[PDB]
């Protein structure tokens, strides 16, 4: 499921902003 | 019902006065006792502090002047403070004081004890539509206000949305906020919330905030963002494609609204059309929404965080603390003169 794939990804925590 | 036009007109006069002659040096470090870190982002930290003379708690955003320069955020930091001190809206966090010393820049805001929407969202999993709708309406009105002052927010996300004692939203972090007429080009924001025109270095406008609102609404309702992957680069590929998929539980109204916000075609994106923000406000998904009531904070909040004291931080995660240093030598004096 999409939920499962999200939950198992490395971006479920607080996300940092970028400035690239 | 165009008192909103008059409302915005007076709101603009108010903003311009402060934008023209900004507040400065309204406090100093020793007037506060630093308690604990509430959160951190790309740079600097936000600490819960207690103001000695009054006894009130605040959230102090601390910025190391040297780190600001290294990351080339001078102009952005000056924008942040200049804009913050000039704005005034029911859903914008209040800047109470601001000042600087040899090493750092300080922006003292009102302390929003409810915590980030992020934590609640991840914990509960996802919000029901009425719940998400409640928050969405607040952002819609906030962007209408900011946009009317020629401001672009550029950093919408659950992490920057705080819940107050009444269960209403308080937008924080104007680190990327900018006052601009026309287009701009900075590649900034959070990967999952970037509009395709930002990624394609084409130049963009306020419309990017409306795309981000779509991402936000989707994430609140789904529990996960519309475009996600382990690496930002993979994320940009999905955003650029535009191909979106909606959870089975999404109502037809929600999906129609989302298809109009997560719209790659600027000539078609809601909020960026002839009728502007009214295309969103008048949408079927927002039919039950009483806009005036929301602005007046008279609608019952679907969620009211547990309040355990004026300086309670149980709604925030814990962070590794570190000493707030102040050099005996002034750093970047000329660069931050107007702060
Ligand atoms: N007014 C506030 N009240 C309570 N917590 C806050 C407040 N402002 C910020 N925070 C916390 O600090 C975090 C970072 O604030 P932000 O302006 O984004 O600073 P940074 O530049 O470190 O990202 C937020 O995500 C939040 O958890």
């Amino acid at each position: 499921t999409t939920y499962a794939d999200f939950i198992a990804s490395g971006r479920t925590g607080r996300r940092a902003s970028i400035h690239d | 019902q165009e008192s909103v036009k008059e409302f915005l007109a007076k709101a603009k006069e108010d903003f311009l006065k402060k934008w023209e002659t900004p507040s400065q040096n309204t406090a100093q470090l020793d007037q506060f006792d630093r308690i604990k870190t509430l959160g951190t982002g790309s740079f600097g930290r936000v600490m819960l502090v207690k103001h000695k003379e009054s006894g009130n708690h605040y959230a102090m955003k601390i910025l190391d002047k040297q780190k600001v320069v290294k990351l080339k955020q001078i102009e952005h930091t000056l924008n942040e403070k200049r804009i913050l001190q000039a704005v005034n809206f029911p859903f914008l966090v209040k800047l109470e004081f601001s000042f600087k010393d040899n090493s750092n820049l300080y922006m003292v805001m009102e302390y929003v004890a409810g915590g980030e929407m992020f934590s609640h969202l991840r914990r509960i999993g996802r919000f029901s539509e009425p719940h998400a709708r409640f928050y969405a309406a607040q952002i819609v009105l906030t962007f209408e206000y900011l946009h009317s002052l020629d401001l672009i927010y550029r950093d919408l996300k659950p992490e920057n949305l705080l819940i107050d004692q009444q269960g209403y939203i308080q937008v924080t972090d104007f680190g990327f906020a900018k006052r601009v007429k026309g287009r701009t080009w900075t590649l900034c924001g959070t990967p999952e919330y970037l509009a395709p025109e930002i990624i394609l270095s084409k130049g963009y406008n306020k419309a990017v905030d409306w795309w981000a609102l779509g991402v936000l609404i989707y994430e609140m309702a789904a529990g996960y963002p519309p475009f996600f992957a382990d690496q930002p680069i993979q994320i940009y590929e999905k955003i650029v494609s535009g191909k979106v998929r909606f959870p089975s539980h999404f109502s037809s109204d929600l999906k129609d609204l989302l298809r109009n916000l997560l719209q790659v075609d600027l000539t078609k994106r809601f909020g960026n059309l002839k009728n502007g923000v009214n295309d969103i406000k008048n949408h079927k998904w927002f039919a039950t929404t009483d806009w005036i009531a929301i602005y007046q904070r008279k609608v019952e909040a679907p969620f009211i965080p547990k309040f355990k004291g004026p300086g309670d931080t149980s709604n925030f995660d814990d962070y590794e603390e570190e000493e707030i240093r102040v050099s005996i030598n002034e750093k970047c004096g000329k660069e931050f003169t107007e702060f």
